[PDB]
Parts: C-alpha cells; sequence; structure tokens
RNA sequence: GCGGUAGUAGCAUGCUAGGGAGCAG
RNA sequence: AGCUGCUCCCUAGCAUGCUACUACCG
C-alpha cells in the first residue's frame, strides 16, 4: 500500500509474477501486465479464482462477482471484467498518473540477465528503476548459484587435501577465490555453524579461513541473503555553494600533504568530488590525510569488503590517535585495529555490510569499481553525509557478474559513477604515482589513463616484454598450458636473483598448478587490488576477452617497481605498450 | 478435597506459576511453564520449546499476558494495608484512586417541586445518591477477602448434592463451537492489562484471523496461561456508602471462555417455564407468567425468599471448581478427558486465584468469585441450587424417624441415608425420585443469586423440607457466614406475590376482564435518577428526552396504587416530558426561523403507549 | 448515463416520431412512432438498470477494501509496540542474582513467588500510622526476608518528601499519612 | 376482456447492520 | 475501564410480502 515505482502514486497492486512484488498503479499495471511475461497481480486480496481446483492466473479473463474473483468459466451471471478501460480494479483507481513509454521497465522486468545489453539497459535508465534492476539482478544471483552443486566432500584426502561429490542433474560451480562457499555441520537432526571456506585444485584442497577438522557426513554451500528493497539512491544531488560546509579551517600540514591541500577544498567546498585513482597514487594517505587535514571531522571508512578497510587500518596506526575510531565487524578473520560496534565515535572504520545506518560529515567510499549499484546505493541509505568520497577508479576492474555471458561489460556502465568520470570529468586528479619507475607509469598513460600518468624516477631496466608462442586447450573454467609454463622456469635459471616473486595468471589454476613446478605463490587476478611485488611473474596465455583487457590487466601491469616479464601469447598490449623484448629459448 | 486440607500445612510461596528460563534467537526470557495449585496440585505444560527462532503474534499475546515478566522486573513490595499477599510493584510511585460527586439537574427538583413533591411528613423522599469516595478506597475494598478461609466438605453428602443439581439442568444442550460462530455485543469494551494501553477489544478481535482464534483456543487444552485481573471502581447511583468495585478481565482470557460455554450459555437463556430464569422479560406479560410457573401446584402454599452475605467473596472454592464441573459436563462428545482437565485448570488459574492489579502493584487473590468473567451470572445460579438442596437433605435426615406419620417419607428417608453413607456409586432410579419430590413440594425461581420459593406448609412445619433456619445453619458451617433472619422475608397469602424480586415488588390489578401481576419500583428510586446525574450534559433535557421517556416507561405501574403520592411520579413524569418538547420546539422558531410540526410526538406524553407494555400481546 | 449504446438508439427513435409527428400522416404513424418508442424501452430499462447496480456493487466492493487495508495496518502497529514493551522490559533482568537462583533449582523450575523476594534491588514499604512505623522500619536500616535495607528517600501521599526527622509521635497528626519508604538492598 | 412477464411510485411485516439511551444481577 | 439479560428511539440495507400506475406478448 504505497506508491508504484514508475508513477509515485499509492496502489494496492503487485506483479505477482515479478521477482520482487512491485506496486504498480492501475494503468501501469494494465501496461505492464499486458505487455510482458507477467501475468499476474496480487491485491489486498490474490485476483485468482475461488473455485476449487483452479489454477489459470492470467490478468486479462478474470471477472468479478461480489466478494469473490472468477474466470469466464467460473463465473455466476452478476458480474464484471476485472479488465477493462485498459485499467485493472483496484484501490485509487483514479488518481493514478500512468505512463506510456514503460518499454523500459518492460524490457527490465523481462531482463533475464544474460547478454550485456540486459546490463546496459539496467544501467542507462532513471533512478528507482536503477534500485529495481540492481535488487532484481541480485535476487537472480542468488536463484542462479544457490541451486547449483552441492559441495558434498565425502572423504579427506590428507592434510588440506579433499575428495569431491556434487550434486546429480545440477553442474557444480567454480572454485575459485571469486567463489566464497559457507559450511554447515550435519547432526542426526540439522545443521551447525562451519563458516566460509575456499576450494582450489587438489583432489580438493580447501584454502581455509581457519583451522578445521571435518569428517564425513559434512556438506557446503555458498550462503546468500535474502535481498529486501533498498530506500535510497546511487548518489547524492550535487552542490555548488560558496562554504567549506561544516567545518573547521586549518592551522597545520605536513609538506608531504602539499599535493593534498589542493583537492581537500574541492571535496568538501560543494557535495562530492568523485575521485579516480591510477593505481599507488597516495589515494588512501589522501583519504587519511583528509582527518589530518581537519581533526574535527566524521569520515566513515567502506570498502567493498573489510580487506580494503584493513588497508585503511593498516595506515592508521601510521597517523591517527587510537582514541577516535572503531573498528566495526558483523558477527570472520580480517584486521581488527580497534574496538568493534563503538558506533557514535569519530572515526567509522566498516565496510557496506557493516554500519548501522547513522549521519557524518565524510564517507570514504573504497574501490567503487567493484561495487554494482546495489552496494553502492545502501551507504545512500545508511549514511546521509553532506559529502562523499568514493575512492575508486572504472579503469581497474568490476565486480564480479557471474551471469557475464555475452559481451563484455565496458567501465561506462560498471556504475553511474563509472559513466560520471566520463561525462562530467574525474573531479580528482594526483599526478604524484610513488607506485612505478620511468617504465610503467609513463606506459600506462596512453593505454587509457587520459595520458596523465607519467614517470617518477628513472628505469630500472629489467622490466622486459616478451611475447610467447601459444597453444589453446581448456578443461572446466581456466585452463592449464605448461607450453606457458615452459619459459618461466626455464628463463628464471639465467637470473637466481628472480625469487621474491608471485605468479599471476588470468586462469586461477595455473597458480596452483604452476606452484608444484615453480614454487613461487598465487594470486588472483581480480582480487589483486592494492597488493604489489617488486618482482612480478605473468603469462597472458592469450588477448581473449578476460586478462589482458585494456582498462583490466592493468592491476598487475603497475605491480613491478624494479622487473617485470610479461609474458605474451599477445598483441593486444604489445604494439600498444612501451618496453623491449628479447629472445625466446 | 483431601488437598484444600492438606495445602494449609505448606509455606503461601509455593503456590502460583513455576517460571523458567528459555532464548528467543539467543536473548534470555522467563516464562511460565506450570502451575501449583492448592486444589489441584502441580501441572506441567506440555508444548515446551527453548530456543525457538520467531514469535508470532499469538506468542507475543501469550507471553504479554504473562505476569512472569511484569513480576520479575519490578521492586519488591511489602504493603501494610492489607494481610493479603502483595506480590510486587510495577512503578516507582503508589496511585490513589478517588470518585467524585453527581451532578445536580436543578431544572427538573424545580418542577417537582412547583407540583407539590417533597413535603413534611410525605411518603415519597430522596435516599438514593452518589457518594464520593477518598484516596483509601481501592485497598480497602480490596481487604475484603480476609473473609474467604480454607473450608472442607462432606464429601459424601457432595457427591449425592452435585447429581440432583445436575437433574436440574438436563434440558439444555452445549459443546464447542468454532470462531465464525460467536457473537460479541459491544466491541468497544476494554481488554485489561497489558492490553488497554493499546487498543480496545475491536483491536484485538480485528487483528487475529478467524485461524489464529481457533489455534489459540486449541492451545489452551494441553497447556495452562495464567492471566492479571485489573480492579475498577464504579460511579453510579446507590443507597450506601460503601464503595464498589468490578474485576476487568484480560482478553487472553474472555475470547477462548467465550468459545468453550457460548453455546450452552445461549441455549439456557432461549428456554421459558424452567427454574433458572435468565432471558425471560417482565413486559408483556412476562412477569404474570412467571409468578404462575412457580406457583404450580404446591399444596398448602407458602412463599419465601434469602439472602448471601458478601456472596461474592466468602464463596469456598470447593464449590465454585464444582459449578465449573456442572457446565463442562455438556461436552462428552467434542472433548477428550485431558482436554477437559487442562480446560478447567486454565479456569481456575484466570479468575479463581489469580494475580490482581490493585493501584499499580500486584497481590494474590486467596478465593472466591470474580464478577467480571465470562461465566458469572451462570455459575452463581448453579452455587444457589446446590445451597437449596443442600438444606434440604440436612431438613429430612436431622429428623426423628419414628415419629413421622406418613410411610412413604420414611422409606425415603431410609433410602437417603443409604445412598449417602453406604452406597458408592450412583443410583439413578432414587435420584429422579428425590428430584420429582422436591418440585413437588419446593418450587424455584433462580436468577443469579436471587431466589423465590413456593413450598409445602405443613410439611415444613414437620421437618420434611427445609426451612428458614437450615439456611442458616448449612451458611454457617459450609459458607462461613452469618445469616440474619432481618433480611428474609415470608408471606402467607398467595394474592401479593413475592415481597421482593430483582429489586421490585407485585399487585395485583384488574387489567381488562381478568386481573394479572404487575412489578412495580421504589419512587425514590426513580426520583433520583431525574435529579442526579453523571454527566453534566445530561442536565439539560431537552438534549436527550429519551432518558424521561424510559424512566417513564419504568414508573407506569404505580398508577395502580392505593397511596395516591405514587401515581403522580408517573404524572409527573408525563407532564415534564411535554414541557420538554414545548420548549426545544419553541426554540427553532426564535433563535432561528424553524417550524417544527408535531409529527405525532404527542403520543409521548399520553398513558396509551406506556400502558401497552404491561399488556400480553408482544411488540419487541 | 447517457453515453450508453441506446441512448443514440431511443433518440433516434424518438427524433423519427418527432419528424412523423411534424408530419402526421396515418395510423401507422401513431403506431410505428410510438412502437419505435416502444421498443427503446427495454434499452432505457435494462441497459440503464443493470448499469445501476454494477455501480452499487463496485463501490461495496472498493469499501470493502478500504477497510481490510486500515484492518492489515493497526496489526502491524500493534505488533511493534508489544515486541518493544518485551524487550525493555528484558533488561533490567538478566542479572547474575537471577542466573545464581535458577542454576540451583534441580530441575530448572522455580517458583514465581521467590524471585523478586531474593533478586530484586529495591524495596518499597507502604506505612498506614505511626504504631506501625515504629515496628517495621525504624532508624536509617532495617532488616526484612532475611536481607538488610538502607533508605533513601521518604514520600508520603501527596508525592512529598519528608524528611525521619519529622516522622515523630507529637508530629505524626500534621503528615499525610500513608508514607512510602524506598529502600535499597544493602551488601 | 383476462393471464404471464418487464419497468416506476406509495404502504406494511420480518431480518441484518450502525448509533443514542434506560433498568436489573 | 467488567460479564450478562431485557426494553425504547433513530438511520441504512437486503430479500420477502401486500398494494397501485404504464408497456409487451399470449
Ligand atoms: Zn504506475
Ligand atoms: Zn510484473
Ligand atoms: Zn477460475
Ligand atoms: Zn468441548
Amino acid at each position: 500500500v504505497g506508491a508504484c515505482v514508475l508513477c509515485n502514486s499509492q496502489t494496492s497492486l503487485r506483479c505477482g509474477a515479478c521477482i520482487r512484488r512491485p506496486f504498480l498503479c492501475c494503468k501501469c499495471c494494465y501496461d505492464h501486465v499486458i505487455s510482458t511475461s507477467h501475468k499476474l497481480v496480487l491485491s489486498v486480496n490474490p485476483y485468482v479464482c475461488n473455485a476449487p481446483g483452479c489454477d489459470v492466473t492470467d490478468v486479462t479473463q478474470l471477472y468479478l462477482g461480489g466478494m469473490s474473483y472468477y474466470c469466464k468459466s467460473h463465473k455466476p451471471p452478476i458480474s464484471f471484467p476485472l479488465c477493462a478501460n485498459g485499467q485493472v480494479f483496484g484501490l485509487y483507481k483514479n488518481t493514478c498518473v500512468g505512463s506510456d513509454n514503460v518499454t523500459d521497465f518492460n524490457a527490465i522486468a523481462t531482463c533475464d540477465w544474460t547478454n550485456a545489453g540486459d546490463y546496459i539497459l539496467a544501467n542507462t535508465c532513471t533512478e528507482r528503476l536503477k534500485l529495481f534492476a540492481a535488487e532484481t539482478l541480485k535476487a537472480t544471483e542468488e536463484t542462479f548459484k544457490l541451486s547449483y552443486g552441492i559441495a558434498t566432500v565425502r572423504e579427506v584426502l590428507s592434510d588440506r587435501e579433499l575428495h569431491l561429490s556434487w550434486e546429480v542433474g545440477k553442474p557444480r560451480p567454480p572454485l575459485n577465490r571469486n567463489y566464497v562457499f559457507t559450511g554447515y555441520r550435519v547432526t542426526k537432526n540439522s545443521k551447525v555453524q562451519i563458516g566460509e571456506y575456499t576450494f582450489e585444485k587438489g583432489a580438493v584442497v580447501y584454502r581455509g579461513t581457519t583451522t578445521y577438522k571435518l569428517n564425513v557426513g559434512d556438506y557446503f554451500v555458498l550462503t546468500s541473503h535474502t535481498v529486501m528493497p533498498l530506500s535510497a539512491p546511487t548518489l547524492v544531488p550535487q552542490e555548488h555553494y560558496v562554504r567549506i560546509t561544516g567545518l573547521y579551517p586549518t592551522l597545520n600540514i605536513s609538506d608531504e600533504f602539499s599535493s593534498n591541500v589542493a583537492n581537500y577544498q574541492k571535496v568538501g567546498m560543494q557535495k562530492y568530488s568523485t575521485l579516480q585513482g591510477p593505481p599507488g597514487t597516495g589515494k588512501s594517505h589522501f583519504a587519511i590525510g583528509l582527518a589530518l587535514y581537519y581533526p574535527s571531522a566524521r569520515i566513515v571508512y567502506t570498502a567493498c569488503s573489510h580487506a580494503a578497510v584493513d588497508a585503511l587500518c593498516e595506515k592508521a596506526l601510521k597517523y591517527l590517535p587510537i582514541d577516535k575510531c572503531s573498528r566495526i565487524i558483523p558477527a570472520v578473520e580480517c584486521f581488527d585495529k580497534f574496538k568493534v560496534n563503538s558506533t557514535l565515535e569519530q572515526y567509522v572504520f566498516c565496510t557496506v555490510n557493516a554500519l548501522p545506518e547513522t549521519t557524518a560529515d565524510i564517507v570514504v567510499f573504497d574501490e567503487i569499481s567493484m561495487a554494482t549499484n546495489y552496494d553502492l546505493s545502501v551507504v545512500n541509505a545508511r549514511l546521509r553525509a553532506k559529502h562523499y568520497v568514493y575512492i575508486g577508479d572504472p579503469a581497474q576492474l568490476p565486480a564480479p557478474r557471474t551471469l557475464l555471458t555475452k559481451g563484455t561489460l565496458e567501465p561506462e556502465y560498471f556504475n553511474s559513477v563509472c559513466r560520471l568520470m566520463k561525462t562530467i570529468g574525474p573531479d580528482m586528479f594526483l599526478g604524484t604515482c610513488r607506485r612505478c619507475p620511468a617504465e610503467i607509469v609513463d606506459t600506462v598513460s596512453a593505454l587509457v589513463y587520459d595520458n596523465k600518468l607519467k614517470a617518477h624516477k628513472d628505469k630500472s631496466a629489467q622490466c622486459f616484454k616478451m611475447f610467447y608462442k601459444g597453444v589453446i586447450t581448456h578443461d572446466v573454467s581456466s585452463a592449464i598450458n605448461r607450453p606457458q609454463i615452459g619459459v618461466v622456469r626455464e628463463f628464471l635459471t639465467r637470473n637466481p636473483a628472480w625469487r621474491k616473486a608471485v605468479f599471476i595468471s588470468p586462469y586461477n589454476s595455473q597458480n596452483a598448478v604452476a606452484s608444484k613446478i615453480l614454487g613461487l605463490p598465487t594470486q588472483t587476478v581480480d582480487s589483486s587490488q592494492g597488493s604489489e611485488y617488486d618482482y612480478v611473474i605473468f603469462t597472458q596465455t592469450t588477448e581473449t576477452a578476460h586478462s589482458c583487457n585494456v582498462n583490466r590487466f592493468n592491476v598487475a601491469i603497475t605491480r613491478a617497481k624494479v622487473g617485470i616479464l610479461c609474458i605474451m601469447s599477445d598483441r593486444d598490449l604489445y604494439d600498444k605498450l612501451q618496453f623491449t623484448s628479447l629472445e625466446i629459448p | 478435597n483431601f488437598n484444600v486440607l492438606f495445602s494449609t500445612v505448606f509455606p503461601p510461596t509455593s503456590f502460583g506459576p513455576l517460571v523458567r528460563k528459555i532464548f528467543v534467537d539467543g536473548v534470555p526470557f522467563v516464562v511460565s511453564t506450570g502451575y501449583h495449585f492448592r486444589e489441584l496440585g502441580v501441572v506441567h505444560n506440555q508444548d515446551v520449546n527453548l530456543h525457538s527462532s520467531r514469535l508470532s503474534f499469538k506468542e507475543l499475546l501469550v507471553y504479554a499476558a504473562d505476569p512472569a515478566m511484569h513480576a520479575a522486573s519490578g521492586n519488591l513490595l511489602l504493603d501494610k494495608r492489607t494481610t493479603c499477599f502483595s506480590v510486587a510493584a510495577l512503578t516507582n510511585n503508589v496511585a490513589f484512586q478517588t470518585v467524585k460527586p453527581g451532578n445536580f439537574n436543578k431544572d427538573f427538583y424545580d418542577f417537582a417541586v412547583s407540583k407539590g413533591f417533597f413535603k413534611e411528613g410525605s411518603s415519597v423522599e430522596l435516599k438514593h445518591f452518589f457518594f464520593a469516595q477518598d484516596g483509601n478506597a481501592a485497598i480497602s475494598d480490596y481487604d475484603y477477602y480476609r473473609y474467604n478461609l480454607p473450608t472442607m466438605c462432606d464429601i459424601r453428602q457432595l457427591l449425592f448434592v452435585v447429581e440432583v443439581v445436575d437433574k436440574y439442568f438436563d434440558c439444555y444442550d452445549g459443546g464447542c463451537i468454532n470462531a465464525n460462530q460467536v457473537i460479541v455485543n459491544n466491541l468497544d469494551k476494554s481488554a485489561g492489562f497489558p492490553f488497554n494501553k493499546w487498543g480496545k477489544a475491536r483491536l484485538y478481535y480485528d487483528s487475529m484471523s478467524y485461524e489464529d482464534q481457533d489455534a489459540l483456543f486449541a492451545y489452551t487444552k494441553r497447556n495452562v496461561i495464567p492471566t492479571i485481573t485489573q480492579m475498577n471502581l464504579k460511579y453510579a447511583i446507590s443507597a450506601k456508602n460503601r464503595a464498589r468495585t468490578v474485576a476487568g478481565v484480560s482478553i487472553c482470557s474472555t475470547m477462548t471462555n467465550r468459545q468453550f460455554h457460548q453455546k450452552l450459555l445461549k441455549s439456557i437463556a432461549a428456554t421459558r417455564g424452567a427454574t433458572v430464569v435468565i432471558g425471560t422479560s417482565k413486559f408483556y406479560g412476562g412477569w404474570h407468567n412467571m409468578l404462575k410457573t412457580v406457583y404450580s401446584d404446591v399444596e398448602n402454599p407458602h412463599l419465601m425468599g434469602w439472602d448471601y452475605p458478601k456472596c461474592d467473596r466468602a464463596m469456598p472454592n470447593m464449590l465454585r471448581i464444582m459449578a465449573s464441573l456442572v457446565l463442562a459436563r455438556k461436552h462428552t462428545t467434542c472433548c477428550s478427558l485431558s482436554h477437559r482437565f487442562y480446560r478447567l485448570a486454565n479456569e481456575c488459574a484466570q479468575v479463581l486465584s489469580e494475580m490482581v492489579m490493585c493501584g499499580g502493584s500486584l497481590y494474590v487473590k486467596p478465593g472466591g468469585t470474580s464478577s467480571g468473567d465470562a461465566t458469572t451470572a451462570y455459575a452463581n445460579s448453579v452455587f444457589n441450587i446446590c445451597q437449596a438442596v443442600t438444606a434440604n437433605v440436612n431438613a429430612l435426615l436431622s429428623t426423628d424417624g419414628n415419629k413421622i406419620a406418613d410411610k412413604y417419607v420414611r422409606n425415603l428417608q431410609h433410602r437417603l441415608y443409604e445412598c449417602l453413607y453406604r452406597n458408592r456409586d450412583v443410583d439413578t432410579d432414587f435420584v429422579n425420585e428425590f428430584y420429582a419430590y422436591l418440585r413437588k413440594h419446593f418450587s424455584m425461581m433462580i436468577l443469579s443469586d436471587d431466589a423465590v420459593v413456593c413450598f409445602n406448609s405443613t410439611y415444613a412445619s414437620q421437618g420434611l423440607v427445609a426451612s428458614i433456619k437450615n439456611f442458616k445453619s448449612v451458611l454457617y458451617y459450609q459458607n462461613n457466614v452469618f445469616m440474619s433472619e432481618a433480611k428474609c422475608w415470608t408471606e402467607t397469602d398467595l394474592t401479593k406475590g413475592p415481597h421482593e424480586f430483582c429489586s421490585q415488588h407485585t399487585m395485583l390489578v384488574k387489567q381488562g376482564d381478568d386481573y394479572v401481576y404487575l412489578p412495580y419500583p421504589d419512587p425514590s428510586r426513580i426520583l433520583g435518577a431525574g435529579c442526579f446525574v453523571d454527566d453534566i450534559v445530561k442536565t439539560d433535557g431537552t438534549l436527550m428526552i429519551e432518558r424521561f421517556v424510559s424512566l417513564a416507561i419504568d414508573a407506569y405501574p404505580l398508577t395502580k396504587h392505593p397511596n395516591q403520592e405514587y401515581a403522580d411520579v408517573f404524572h409527573l413524569y408525563l407532564q415534564y416530558i411535554r414541557k420538554l418538547h414545548d420548549e426545544l420546539t419553541g426554540h427553532m422558531l426564535d433563535m432561528y426561523s424553524v417550524m417544527l410540526t408535531n409529527d405525532n410526538t404527542s403520543r409521548y406524553w399520553e398513558p396509551e403507549f406506556y400502558e401497552a407494555m404491561y399488556t400480553p400481546h408482544t411488540v419487541l | 448515463f447517457s453515453s450508453l449504446p441506446s441512448y443514440a438508439a431511443f433518440a433516434t427513435a424518438q427524433e423519427a416520431y418527432e419528424q412523423a409527428v411534424a408530419n402526421g400522416d396515418s395510423e401507422v404513424v401513431l403506431k410505428k412512432l410510438k412502437k419505435s418508442l416502444n421498443v427503446a424501452k427495454s434499452e432505457f430499462d435494462r441497459d440503464a438498470a443493470m448499469q445501476r447496480k454494477l455501480e452499487k456493487m463496485a463501490d461495496q466492493a472498493m469499501t470493502q477494501m478500504y477497510k481490510q487495508a486500515r484492518s492489515e495496518d493497526k496489526r502491524a502497529k500493534v505488533t511493534s509496540a508489544m515486541q518493544t514493551m518485551l524487550f525493555t522490559m528484558l533488561r533490567k533482568l538478566d542479572n547474575d542474582a537471577l542466573n545464581n537462583i535458577i542454576n540451583n533449582a534441580r530441575d530448572g523450575c522455580v517458583p514465581l513467588n521467590i524471585i523478586p523476594l531474593t533478586t530484586a534491588a529495591k524495596l518499597m514499604v507502604v506505612i498506614p500510622d505511626y504504631n506501625t512505623y515504629k515496628n517495621t522500619c525504624d532508624g536509617t536500616t532495617f532488616t526484612y526476608a532475611s536481607a538488610l535495607w538502607e533508605i533513601q528517600q521518604v514520600v508520603d501521599a501527596d508525592s512529598k518528601i519528608v524528611q525521619l526527622s519529622e516522622i515523630s509521635m507529637d508530629n505524626s497528626p500534621n503528615l499525610a499519612w500513608p508514607l512510602i519508604v524506598t529502600a535499597l538492598r544493602a551488601n
């Protein structure tokens, strides 16, 4: 009994075949219920026939006969069609505006989340429809994943090694760090707490959260939520006022904040200044230096997951007193610099899944590109701050959409903020990148990065390029091709001083296989933001649309500030990047 | 009966609800899971579950009515104004409630004095008033439960009295009904602690589906729910300056008691010509019919009536339990043997020995009757009939059998002795025989603790049926009260009816071609209802007028009295009604310019409209 | 009710009858154009009398579901009220005295009458007269129910603070005289 | 000339619902 | 601030029932 989604009018009718059960006014409901695959409408009572044994539940056919609603084959003479005038029968029949062009909502309703175009329309429409599309997308996500293979491991191989059995008739979903399960312990009646763990190459090896000893009888699933409706938009309306509103001018600053002063003012002088960030330019330092500039401000540490606020926790030990902060964690093993559940404290350390709804001055939204509109708009519901801070950039990598099937999402459509830096521009500019030497930062410039990144140090002269040979063979979800592994080990013998690296690969199963032959650790490309090594190892292994994507590989290119080896089965970036090439054994 | 005797030995902190700790999504509660009765022993619930997930509407309703969490979270209380057991104080201060005086309708009094009333030495004078009370009125009225004492019974005599009493209730039918078949008059009354913080009975009868009420009713057949009763003061006209209170029972009790008892209660109130006369009207010739039914064909008849001192606060618990069992005997096909026991336990835990909120504190009630529960006026009648039958048994068994001249009555006495103290099960033939004997020589007309009896005089002078002294003795040893013979009456001439019944006197008048019996009230009651009111709006006559029409209906039969100052009351009322109509109509012609037409409103100030209400050809 | 399919038909029947009345030719003029009119009788009877019943039934239905929506909202309101009350009285309760007596019980059950008697922190006494005051709580500490209590505050029937010096045998007739004593459990 | 039905108006009896008041236990 | 029973007044509605006027067919 509230406003409908497309008309802002009080109604009482809900699409029965939708997933959200949204409010739709009488003419607006007629439009949607004739123009799509939504065939049912519910009111204060469900518009269904009352003759025992009826299951035809369309919209037009039903007939109202007093204290009941019939079908034409169920109908005593005193009646009227429930569908007439192009207007379904329900409360507030008059004062509904309706809408003629509702094919956008119609497509969102019929959008089954397979094509890229689904995401394109879902990110091109207006606000509350943005919300409807987002929540339908996440609901369909959990319909997708939970109904797949049961993680019923029916024996233990060895220490951190298991034997696997899975659901029949329904296939089994990936076993990667992008896909985290959740444990339930069976007793003679029901289930008990186990927790979330990951599976990898074994014969199943599990990268467990913490120590556990499970015998037979146990099995796992990846649990989810029951996502409820939201409240607020993706962002607040902008400002162009005259004041640094709500805060206090400055006396002290450290001169390493020289590039910090110029952008402090713009974030607080107007509603929001949306931050774009190249890898390792000092953004978190800036996001910590915000409170350094004004000791009196409340700024709310957010992220995609806690592991990035743990980064803002790591540098919290560096700068600010521990008596003004609180690290909120839901009732998991993460970083905790402070005490939990102290909301009323100045510094708010949490993530989008943690903080209770309050009000604050500035919210430091971290790693935006790995967030979709839903988790982007939640804090807009929880926290009505006057100023926003969006640490992130669509330029790095988007959140894992398992329904990426046909096409690939461009950073124009990762979220609304993601095209916002591409429509109004980034209201952020930091040219001093402490990450990379004269090789990479100069190279990432012409890549996508606005020709704004350029050298800080000189050339370290070992960040070389080597384009490879390439042969293709896949098994389930990634590929193992020791051809791409062969030159790694065989050219490493030329440099024994090359044992300080990590072997990253787009095919996450390669690191689990390569470590048997190579010994350097593992790392997943898409969840590798923030972490860097001095010397790094990679093989692109192909130039399909998953890894070497010109905006999306660039997390692991700015990895090295000393030396790299970019093994290329590729043409995407070789003649595009700016390094030197050697011979292949 | 044995439990009543043995329970006076044990500490009084051991009776009442038994509580336990449960978890609702990891947060601990304290709830009732049983009961320790003084009469029924220890009772344990059958559906108890620790570690539940949520609470429905029904479980919230049950946990809110529990006294467990209200008393477990208040202060300790030591109230020295009473001898009753005090439990807890639910706030930080005590509340002292008063009662206000009445409002004076000066217009009616002036009109009545200009017609010759209230003269020196008149037979009609004012004796009904609104009496005021001060702050200590509620607790001093609650302290009258010190007259309830533990009473053990003659069990072999009671087990025979109950069979005869049951024979009195054979023409009716009862059983359980569903939630869509119960009927509520006036859904705009209070729901009773803690539920009067949020709405009236309409709120809870609307928020509950027909299937939630059925679930709650089915729940009370395996579990016990204790509730809380609130004590309220009344604001009414009276002839004595003592304060009056009523018990307000909570909604969780009424909702289920209606489903248990309403079929039988509505069967009783639709029967004519029986001993219990609840539901019979006195209008359109009904008073005459009742009087002729009670006269029956008794031989050398007299009339008699008696009273009960402190009836609702001196009733022993055993007779209250017995009344409940007699009322529940009609469930032989719908309810099992365990279901009926749990319904009895629920009744005892809610309206017999429950927790009472007087002021803002909780006390323990020893026993007696709660005035405002769902079965009051019918249990009172059962208690009445039980006491009368006991009086007759004691009259007949305490008579020297060697001097009885009739040979039928001697065998009756012999067999009555050996059906009390020698026979162990029920003998149906002798119960029928004794019932017939009583119905012929001892005829009763019963409302809820009022009575009139027509009896054989020659039998009573020889001690073969009950007299007024037998009632005195029975009340002394089975009720713990002394009944003074200055509040009883007797009448040896039948052509003037009962001296009193439901506050009415009787007159044999000539109506048309024959003679009929009419009821009339005390004139002071009607005049006092004229002069003193409980709202200031009722001190202007032209705003209602219907009040005076109704009060004139009540006063019509005084026109036939031999005392001339009694007919003047009816005539005064008619004159006043005419004056009020004229003064209301002569306002719309001056203050405004509205011409009202006398659309047959002249019938109200003529005697035919009122005479028609006492003549046998209905129009109800 | 004028835009019905038969308003035009009865209109044209009476219009032709008007045309013939301006004509006035034959006996069939009367018979016919009183029967062009006498056919357009059922139109404007059923089409204007069955349209007079469907609308009443529609209004009935709309009012009824208005009622049901309001009754459905008040239910949620009272649900929230009851929940808040229960969880509020929950937080004056979960002490360690309670768990201490509960764990000493052999099966988990205890009488309810001994919980305020053994776990409450505050006591309230109501005194009718001075003679009772002397025998119950004279001094500044007294013992009741196997414990020691310590007085804080005394008020009278008007909720006004009395001081312990005023309560005397010769000042007694100047006090509003139920007095209410508040004490705290001594440790 | 009558019957049947369909409309419209006025009148009574009964049932239900809502509101106002009076008495009794 | 309660549970019951009875009675008066006012409005709404439903069907029913009686009764009157018009039309159509037989
Ligand atoms: Zn709409
Ligand atoms: Zn729909
Ligand atoms: Zn149907
Ligand atoms: Zn039953």
